[PDB]
């Protein structure tokens, strides 16, 4: 008694996996702000005097 | 003929608050699938005689 092969077959146990997403947002901001500003000016010149 | 310089310094402080508020929504499909074992066969038989 003799055993011949006549065909091989392979199976590749890999995992794919696909995914799909959508995202959906909204934000709303209030600012409030205040400044202060002193100055300083020189001034020197010849017009007439 | 007039001519004139001018030097100037100036300082400026500021301050200011902010408050923001966000929402959002998110929505996820995935599929996977095994390439080894990817589906299962039932077979309807019947015997003779």
């Amino acid at each position: 008694v003799g055993v011949g092969m006549e065909n091989l077959i392979i199976s590749t146990n890999e995992h794919a996996s696909s995914d799909q997403g959508k995202t959906v947002s909204r934000a709303t901001t209030n600012s409030k702000t205040d400044a202060n500003t002193v100055g300083v000016s020189i001034s020197a010149g010849y017009q007439n005097g | 003929f007039t001519g004139n310089i001018t030097t100037s310094y100036s300082h400026t402080t500021d301050n200011s608050t902010a408050v923001q508020d966000s929402n959002g929504e998110s929505w996820n499909t995935g599929l996977s699938i095994n390439k080894g074992e990817s589906a299962y066969i039932n077979a309807n038989v019947r015997y003779y005689n």
